[PDB]
Protein backbone atom coordinates (compact mmCIF):
# COMPACT_ATOMS: atom_id res chain seq x y z
CA UNK A 1 0.00 0.00 0.00
CA UNK A 2 2.78 2.31 0.70
CA UNK A 3 4.57 1.42 -2.26
CA UNK A 4 1.76 2.13 -4.05
CA UNK A 5 1.36 5.74 -2.07
CA UNK A 6 4.33 7.28 -3.03
CA UNK A 7 3.63 6.80 -6.89
CA UNK A 8 0.36 8.43 -6.62
CA UNK A 9 1.82 11.24 -4.72
CA UNK A 10 4.68 11.75 -7.23
CA UNK A 11 1.84 11.45 -10.06
CA UNK A 12 -0.40 13.91 -7.83
CA UNK A 13 3.02 16.35 -7.43
CA UNK A 14 3.74 15.90 -11.63
CA UNK A 15 -0.44 17.02 -12.18
CA UNK A 16 0.25 20.21 -9.80
CA UNK A 17 3.34 20.96 -11.90
CA UNK A 18 1.16 20.71 -14.84
CA UNK A 19 -1.22 23.38 -12.99
CA UNK A 20 1.32 25.80 -11.84
CA UNK A 21 2.59 25.38 -15.66
CA UNK A 22 -0.61 26.03 -16.57
CA UNK A 23 -0.24 29.46 -14.80
CA UNK A 24 2.74 30.96 -15.80
CA UNK A 25 1.67 31.72 -19.19
CA UNK A 26 -0.90 33.11 -17.92
CA UNK A 27 0.09 35.46 -15.58
CA UNK A 28 2.45 36.61 -18.86
CA UNK A 29 -1.17 36.50 -20.68
CA UNK A 30 -2.50 39.43 -17.80
CA UNK A 31 0.71 41.09 -17.38
CA UNK A 32 1.59 42.04 -20.95
CA UNK A 33 -1.83 43.57 -21.04
CA UNK A 34 -1.88 45.18 -18.20
CA UNK A 35 1.15 47.07 -19.69
CA UNK A 36 -0.81 48.37 -22.72
CA UNK A 37 -3.43 49.38 -20.88
CA UNK A 38 -0.76 51.63 -18.72
CA UNK A 39 0.06 52.71 -22.04
CA UNK A 40 -3.24 53.48 -22.87
CA UNK A 41 -3.41 55.90 -20.27
CA UNK A 42 -1.46 58.33 -22.73
CA UNK A 43 -3.39 61.21 -23.94
CA UNK A 44 -1.32 61.88 -27.37
CA UNK A 45 -3.21 58.37 -29.05
CA UNK A 46 -5.80 58.93 -30.91
CA UNK A 47 -9.21 56.87 -31.13
CA UNK A 48 -8.50 54.37 -34.14
CA UNK A 49 -4.55 53.45 -32.18
CA UNK A 50 -7.55 52.46 -29.24
CA UNK A 51 -9.54 50.49 -31.63
CA UNK A 52 -6.35 48.41 -32.40
CA UNK A 53 -5.36 48.57 -28.88
CA UNK A 54 -9.07 46.83 -28.26
CA UNK A 55 -8.86 44.19 -31.50
CA UNK A 56 -5.26 43.21 -30.26
CA UNK A 57 -7.04 42.44 -26.44
CA UNK A 58 -10.01 40.87 -28.44
CA UNK A 59 -7.70 37.95 -29.43
CA UNK A 60 -5.72 38.27 -26.48
CA UNK A 61 -8.09 37.46 -24.32
CA UNK A 62 -9.49 34.77 -26.23
CA UNK A 63 -6.33 33.38 -25.22
CA UNK A 64 -6.94 32.78 -22.16
CA UNK A 65 -9.95 31.78 -22.72
CA UNK A 66 -9.38 28.94 -24.77
CA UNK A 67 -6.44 28.21 -22.55
CA UNK A 68 -9.15 27.62 -19.88
CA UNK A 69 -11.67 25.79 -21.39
CA UNK A 70 -8.89 23.73 -22.73
CA UNK A 71 -6.32 23.23 -19.97
CA UNK A 72 -6.99 19.57 -19.73
CA UNK A 73 -4.34 16.77 -17.55
CA UNK A 74 -5.83 13.02 -18.27
CA UNK A 75 -8.81 13.70 -19.76
CA UNK A 76 -9.89 15.92 -17.03
CA UNK A 77 -10.62 19.86 -17.34
CA UNK A 78 -8.94 22.08 -14.66
CA UNK A 79 -9.48 25.73 -15.09
CA UNK A 80 -12.85 25.42 -15.22
CA UNK A 81 -13.07 25.44 -11.47
CA UNK A 82 -15.62 22.05 -11.41
CA UNK A 83 -13.98 21.68 -8.27
CA UNK A 84 -14.03 24.67 -6.28
CA UNK A 85 -14.73 25.30 -2.74
CA UNK A 86 -18.34 25.43 -3.92
CA UNK A 87 -17.76 22.44 -5.54
CA UNK A 88 -20.75 21.60 -8.43
CA UNK A 89 -19.53 18.00 -10.52
CA UNK A 90 -17.23 16.10 -7.89
CA UNK A 91 -14.01 16.57 -6.48
CA UNK A 92 -10.35 14.72 -6.62
CA UNK A 93 -8.94 12.37 -3.96
CA UNK A 94 -4.88 11.68 -3.25
CA UNK A 95 -4.73 8.22 -1.68
CA UNK A 96 -1.24 8.74 -0.02
CA UNK A 97 -1.76 5.97 2.87
CA UNK A 98 -2.44 2.63 2.38
CA UNK A 99 -6.15 3.13 4.50
CA UNK A 100 -8.92 3.54 2.98
CA UNK A 101 -9.57 6.88 4.75
CA UNK A 102 -6.34 8.19 4.56
CA UNK A 103 -7.68 10.34 1.04
CA UNK A 104 -7.40 14.08 0.91
CA UNK A 105 -8.57 16.74 -1.34
CA UNK A 106 -7.14 19.63 -3.15
CA UNK A 107 -9.44 22.71 -3.90
CA UNK A 108 -8.84 25.11 -7.14
CA UNK A 109 -10.91 28.03 -8.10
CA UNK A 110 -12.67 28.69 -11.48
CA UNK A 111 -9.67 30.59 -13.17
CA UNK A 112 -12.02 31.57 -16.50
CA UNK B 1 -6.26 48.04 -54.42
CA UNK B 2 -9.76 48.01 -55.59
CA UNK B 3 -11.19 46.68 -52.51
CA UNK B 4 -8.90 49.16 -51.00
CA UNK B 5 -10.17 51.53 -53.76
CA UNK B 6 -7.26 52.69 -55.45
CA UNK B 7 -8.55 51.90 -58.41
CA UNK B 8 -12.40 51.70 -59.51
CA UNK B 9 -14.66 48.67 -59.64
CA UNK B 10 -14.50 48.48 -63.27
CA UNK B 11 -10.34 49.19 -62.90
CA UNK B 12 -9.95 52.71 -63.54
CA UNK B 13 -7.00 54.41 -62.26
CA UNK B 14 -7.36 57.08 -59.84
CA UNK B 15 -5.73 59.64 -61.98
CA UNK B 16 -4.49 63.27 -60.30
CA UNK B 17 -4.21 65.35 -62.86
CA UNK B 18 -6.62 67.87 -61.62
CA UNK B 19 -5.18 69.83 -58.35
CA UNK B 20 -8.59 69.43 -56.70
CA UNK B 21 -8.46 65.51 -57.16
CA UNK B 22 -5.21 65.32 -55.38
CA UNK B 23 -6.71 67.13 -51.94
CA UNK B 24 -9.72 64.51 -52.07
CA UNK B 25 -7.65 61.60 -52.93
CA UNK B 26 -5.81 62.39 -49.19
CA UNK B 27 -8.82 60.62 -47.91
CA UNK B 28 -8.85 57.44 -49.53
CA UNK B 29 -5.17 56.75 -49.04
CA UNK B 30 -5.81 57.62 -45.39
CA UNK B 31 -8.58 55.00 -45.26
CA UNK B 32 -6.04 53.09 -46.92
CA UNK B 33 -3.28 53.25 -44.27
CA UNK B 34 -5.79 53.13 -41.98
CA UNK B 35 -6.88 49.84 -42.92
CA UNK B 36 -3.36 48.73 -43.13
CA UNK B 37 -2.38 48.98 -39.54
CA UNK B 38 -5.96 47.50 -38.37
CA UNK B 39 -4.25 44.42 -40.41
CA UNK B 40 -1.19 45.10 -38.80
CA UNK B 41 -2.50 44.54 -35.50
CA UNK B 42 -4.64 41.69 -36.62
CA UNK B 43 -1.59 40.19 -37.52
CA UNK B 44 0.38 40.87 -34.45
CA UNK B 45 -2.44 39.53 -32.16
CA UNK B 46 -2.18 36.89 -34.78
CA UNK B 47 1.45 36.14 -33.67
CA UNK B 48 1.27 36.65 -30.13
CA UNK B 49 -1.57 33.93 -29.81
CA UNK B 50 1.17 31.64 -31.70
CA UNK B 51 4.01 32.26 -29.69
CA UNK B 52 1.84 31.86 -26.73
CA UNK B 53 0.36 28.89 -27.90
CA UNK B 54 3.69 27.40 -28.41
CA UNK B 55 5.18 28.11 -24.92
CA UNK B 56 2.21 26.60 -23.51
Amino acid sequence: GLRQAERNTEDGMSLIQTTEGFLQESNDIIQRIRTLAIQSSNGIYTEEDRQMIQVEVSQLIDEVDRIASQAEFNKMNLLQGDFARGSRATSMWFHIGPNMHQRERVFIATMT
Amino acid sequence: ARSLNLKGQSGELLSLSTADKSNDAIGTLDAALTRISKQRANLGAYFNRLEHAAKG
